């Protein structure tokens, strides 16, 4: 029972480098993105589609054209890779995940 | 250009919004001997005789109900009169004493609620005692299944909270009509025209010196004696996708709802300070019957098939299907109601067990420690009224929920009835009237010379 | 600033009732709303319930509809979540949270310490 | 009724219809003596202190703020009275150039007056030139010898 | 004084005398820094919240729309200052026909007014249309060519 | 910012800078709508009874008596709007005799109304029968035949 | 004590005297009084010796 | 004061508002002299006296 999709599900990359993750495809909605698991309870990374949250490093920044929905990755870490997930309203992705190295 | 065209012509038709404050205004013929507090104050101002309107051409304006800031001053300003009203001709009660109750046996049976109960309070000597009957009603003591409510004896249910204020005897409570006048350099904007979904332009627009009497009852997911809609059915919701927020509904046709309480009552006075006068129940007479209410089959049906069907304008395929309430507290879940003093709680399942592609009755009880509007504090505690009350009203509207979780095409879509946030029944009615300010320098380059 | 206190995880058999407290301190608890999600490894995070305290309005998810049971206590300032006939596919880690502002309600900017719940056998 | 019988009409037509704001800027329906409404009948409830005393003494001052700053700011400038005024200066090179047909065959002044709201200054600070000049040159024709 | 020292005098000794209620219709002699009292000396307990400090503000503030409200009415007609004024405008036919002599010789405006009580709106009128042909005539004046 | 940014300059530098005290005098930054406030964000606890509220309106009540009792003084001269004046009657004997150079050559208005504030009813009072003078005149004006 | 069944006395405050100093009234600005001087007054009809 | 020639006017004493007004003021001046510094009594006890 499942609207929401993102892509690509599964990367993998060295530290420090750069990726493009989006989500997926018509639904209407707030759209938003919660930040990678560090073990803890998360943290946001943005709102409205392209505004940064606050307390967030400058290394997030998305992009909104109708159905195309995408995110830019800049400057990964050991300390920041893990399971992050899409928000559009009320549902979440498919498990969408970083391994650094 | 002679002169290059600088000049100023005084006035100008020119407005913007602007957070500001309303004034009172209400027919004061009747309420001269209400000196005590009351919503429609004698005070206030006399109405004006000759209300006016005219249609403006061409204008164009967007309308937004859920942006506007006057419902907020009304939720501040209703409750500051309500608690200004229940400041004075209050006798603090010290009530809450080591007490004891049984099953009333009015006649040879038992009644069903009440229990005759003895009670101890201090005589208008300080140092003496004296037992008389006194309150109970069942939903307002603390119970156990001993000889005795609470771990023992009992108390009421306000004492672990805050002081629960007596209301004033001689203050009535009956909802009369109340406008709205804004100030000099404001003015008030209606919309005529119909079919409106509570944002974007509306075209049919007229200008209103003051705004039409609405009568502020309060209520939940029930709204009663609204005014009826322009034509058919509407759904004035802020946006049907976000479920968090609330959706509400309009009839057009109105639906008769009646209820009583049937049984006869007679309050006794009892003393309880100096000049601190206490009330409460003294006796019943008559047959036993429990507060109800009457409504016919048909036209509730057809009302929710109509809203059913224009409900389904907003989506392609899918169909719906009502429940019954959603949990939690009595204020909410059932159906708050009041006339004349008394209270209602109704329980509203069985007002939602239909389904969607000759005379119900309700189940209702009284109550009259009453945590009303915040839960925070403000308790009041109504007297009970001789005789028997009944009292009708017009069933306009209804407030629904769209519950959640994952959806699938072809699958069933569930709403719910609730209540819960008390603005949402004023913002029924008050949808209309934007507050706006003039601002009478309008410029514009044209030639000139003074001399 | 603010923060939400849990009482921690608890774990338990098959087939039975439970329950979990939260609480929240400054930005009065009498105004805006809250929530719980679930977070499962190797599945998807899926939200349970919003409950506003102001009146107790209550929207349960459908897929467990009956069986969660949640209330609030105001002048405690608590939240209570309830469950009966647990099994082993809620083994999951819960949360209390709330919103940046008391009008939208997809967007949680504070989370709990989080309280995991293992069930075997 | 002021502009609101004749707020969305034509440029010209605002002009025959100026007057009958001093009513409807001044008095009020029902905040004091109206057109419509005289005092209440218990004022002795009134004049105790009452919830909504304070709102009445509000909104009238708050129209007598609003009536007598702007006087002001047109009277500062000589135009005290007189509903079209005029003034001995010129206009700024920027903003500027906008054609005079459209705006007074069919504009009307609700589409016109937002663009001018962040350059409005301007417009204060040259005709307060112009009353400099003016009475400079006035204390000069006093100078008779 | 004003008309407390010279109501019931002729109308010619009336004129003479119309500059002085200036002073009696906006001072007072005990609500502000009149021409005999200054502010009080215990203001300590005037700021404070006390039934004449309401008493204070409701008198200053319906004095301010009193005056207010007559000097706007007055401003309109083009006559703001001029303690005698002019209009372009004649006398309808009813009511009028009265002769002229004994109003101006002996009578006393005490009993004149009662019977143009009821007729005061249409001066309004009369005197309103004359300030709109007045300004436009003005604006025409004003276009030069 | 009025005066307070020219204040103790000469005599004929003061006279060029009158314009800026008319946003000075009414609006204040604090009280009410000014030139860098507005409302209040929690007037819910403005409006409900406070002693600040009793402070503003105070103050506001005052400012405006303050400007209109000063303008209608000086508007009873028929010098309103007019920021320099003139009347139809010279200057008494007594007092009199001081020379005009080291005034406007030199001084500032500080100390120099000091021994003119005793006696300024007498000014008052000539300006008045002053224009008791232009409005018989006036009237006899009127008197076309 | 006689007052226990209609309402709690208050107690007057010692510091507080009582005297009946005198007061006078005046109206505020736009509004004057008149007073008839003349004598054998009625308490209604004409006054012909009337002062403000 | 001032005399003023040939004024006529017929005083009433018995409709005028003013005696009222004042006989409201004069009520709530005596409640705000007794609401404050007042001691809200608890007397009315068991007492007994005699002959002195
Ligand atoms: C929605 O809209 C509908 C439609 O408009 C509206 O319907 C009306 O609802 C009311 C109830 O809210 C219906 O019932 C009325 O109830 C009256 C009973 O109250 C009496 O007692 C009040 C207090 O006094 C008692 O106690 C003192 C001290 O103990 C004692 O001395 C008294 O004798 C009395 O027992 C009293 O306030 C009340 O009304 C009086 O005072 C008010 C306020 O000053 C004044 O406005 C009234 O005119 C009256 O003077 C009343 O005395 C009931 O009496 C009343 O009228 C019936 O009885 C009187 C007297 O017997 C008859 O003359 C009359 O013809 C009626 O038979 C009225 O019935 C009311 O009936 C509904 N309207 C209709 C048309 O049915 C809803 O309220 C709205 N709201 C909701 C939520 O539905
Ligand atoms: C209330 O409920 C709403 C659902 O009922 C909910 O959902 C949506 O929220 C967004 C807010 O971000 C609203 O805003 C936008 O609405 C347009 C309307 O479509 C028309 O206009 C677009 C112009 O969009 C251009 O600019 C945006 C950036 O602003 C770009 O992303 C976009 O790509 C464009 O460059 C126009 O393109 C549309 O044209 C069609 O064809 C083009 C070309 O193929 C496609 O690119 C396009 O996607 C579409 O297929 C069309 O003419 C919408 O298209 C935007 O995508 C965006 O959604 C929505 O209006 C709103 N939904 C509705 C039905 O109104 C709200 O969020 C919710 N609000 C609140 C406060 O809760
Ligand atoms: C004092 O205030 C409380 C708070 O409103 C009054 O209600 C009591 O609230 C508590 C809150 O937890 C109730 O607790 C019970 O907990 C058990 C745990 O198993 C649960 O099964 C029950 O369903 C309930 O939630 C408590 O029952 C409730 N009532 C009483 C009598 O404690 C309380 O009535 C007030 N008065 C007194 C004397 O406590
Ligand atoms: C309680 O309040 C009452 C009311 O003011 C106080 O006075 C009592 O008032 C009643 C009114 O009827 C008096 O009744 C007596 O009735 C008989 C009937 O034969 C008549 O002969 C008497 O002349 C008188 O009218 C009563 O005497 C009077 N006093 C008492 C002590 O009851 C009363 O004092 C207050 N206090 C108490 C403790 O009652």
């Amino acid at each position: 029972e499942i609207v929401l999709t993102q892509s690509p599900g599964t990367l993998s990359l060295s530290p420090g480098e750069t990726a493009i993750i989006s989500c997926r495809t018509s639904q209407y909605g707030s759209l938003a993105w919660y930040q990678q698991r560090p073990g803890q309870a998360p943290r946001l990374v943005i709102y409205s589609g392209s505004t940064r949250a606050a307390g967030i490093p400058d290394r997030f920044s998305g992009s909104r054209w109708g159905p195309d929905y995408n995110l830019t990755i800049s400057n990964l870490e050991s300390g920041d890779f893990g399971v992050y997930y899409c928000q559009q309203y009320e549902f979440f992705g498919q498990g969408t995940k970083v391994q650094v190295d | 250009a002679e002169n290059l065209w600088v000049t100023v012509y005084y006035g100008v038709p020119v407005w913007k919004e602007a957070k500001t404050t309303l004034f009172c205004a209400s027919d004061a013929k009747a309420y001269k001997k209400e000196v005590h507090n009351v919503w429609a104050t004698h005070a206030c101002v006399p109405t004006d005789p000759s209300p006016q309107e005219l249609f403006l051409k061409n204008v164009t304006e967007n309308f937004n109900m859920w942006k506007n800031d006057m419902v907020d001053q009304m939720h501040e300003d209703i409750i500051s009169l309500w608690d200004q009203s229940l400041k004075p001709c209050v006798k603090l009660t010290p009530l809450c004493v080591t007490l004891i109750c049984s099953n009333a046996t009015v006649k040879n049976s038992t009644v069903e609620e009440m229990k005759n109960c003895s009670f101890n309070t201090t005589t208008e000597i300080r140092d003496k005692e004296k037992k008389e009957y006194a309150l109970f009603y069942r939903p307002d003591i603390v119970p156990l299944n001993n000889e005795t409510s609470n771990t023992s004896e009992y108390r009421l249910i306000n004492c672990n909270t805050s002081a629960c204020t007596q209301a004033c005897p001689k203050v009535t409570f009956e909802p009369i009509p109340i406008h709205y006048c804004a100030p000099a350099g404001y003015a008030i904007l209606k919309c005529n025209d119909e079919t409106f979904n509570g944002t974007g332009p509306c075209s049919n627009v007229s200008t209103v010196q003051c705004t039409h009497g609405i009568r502020p009852v309060v209520s939940t997911q029930l709204l009663l004696n609204g005014s009826l809609a322009e034509k058919g059915i509407v759904i004035r919701s802020e946006n049907l996708t976000n479920n968090a927020k609330i959706i509400i509904v309009h009839l057009h046709t109105p639906v008769e709802i009646v209820c009583t309480r049937p049984n006869n009552n007679t309050r006794k006075s009892v003393r309880i300070g100096p000049g601190q006068t206490f009330y409460a129940t003294g006796d019943i007479i008559g047959d036993i019957r429990q507060a109800h209410c009457n409504i016919s089959e048909s036209k509730w049906n057809e009302t929710l098939q109509k809203v059913g069907k224009e409900l389904q304008k907003h989506f392609p395929n899918k169909t719906i299907k009502y429940a019954q309430s959603a949990g939690g507290d009595m204020e909410i879940t059932t159906h708050s109601f009041n006339c004349g003093g008394e209270f209602f709680y109704c329980n509203t399942a069985k007002l939602f067990n239909g389904t969607y592609n000759p005379t119900i009755t309700l189940q209702c009880r009284i109550k009259q420690i009453i945590n009303m509007w915040q839960g925070v504090g403000r308790c009041m505690y109504a007297p009970p009224i001789a005789g028997n009350i009944t009292c009708k009203s017009n069933i306009t509207g209804l407030l629904l929920t769209r519950d959640g979780g994952t959806n699938s095409s072809g699958k069933e879509e569930i709403f719910r009835p609730a209540g819960g946030d008390m603005r949402d029944n004023w913002r029924s009615e008050l949808y209309k009237y934007k507050v706006v300010k003039i601002e009478p320098l309008g410029v514009a380059p044209t030639r000139c010379k003074r001399r | 600033q603010v923060q939400l206190v849990q009482s921690g995880g608890q774990m338990k058999k098959p087939g039975e009732s439970m329950r979990i407290s939260c609480r929240a301190s400054g930005y009065e608890f009498i105004d805006c709303t809250l929530n719980w999600i679930r977070l499962a490894p190797g599945k998807r995070p899926e939200w349970m319930g919003w409950l506003k305290p102001r009146g107790g309005a209550v929207n349960y998810a459908r897929p467990l509809q009956g069986r969660v049971t949640m209330t609030r206590d105001v002048y405690s300032d608590t939240a209570f979540l309830e469950l009966r006939s647990l099994t082993v596919d809620d083994t999951a880690v819960y949360f209390c949270t709330r919103g940046k502002n008391c009008d939208y309600n997809w967007d949680f900017e504070h989370w709990g310490r989080g309280t995991p719940v293992i069930v075997s056998s | 009724l002021g502009f609101l019988g004749a707020a969305g009409s034509t440029m010209g037509a605002a002009s025959m219809t100026l007057t009958v704001q001093a009513r409807n800027l001044l008095s009020g329906i029902v905040q004091q003596q109206s057109n419509l409404l005289r005092a209440p009948e218990a004022q002795q409830h009134l004049l105790k202190l009452t919830v909504w005393g304070i709102k009445q003494l509000q909104a009238r001052v708050l129209a007598v703020e609003r009536y007598l700053r702007d006087q002001q700011l047109l009277g500062i400038w000589g135009c005290s009275g007189k509903l079209i005024c005029c003034t001995n200066v010129p206009w700024n090179s920027s903003w500027s150039n906008r054609n005079l047909s459209e705006i007074w065959d069919n504009m009307t002044w609700l589409q016109w007056d937002k663009e001018i709201s962040n350059y409005t200054q301007i417009i204060y600070g040259l005709l307060e030139e112009s009353q400099n000049q003016q009475e400079k040159n006035e204390q000069d024709l006093l100078a008779l010898d």
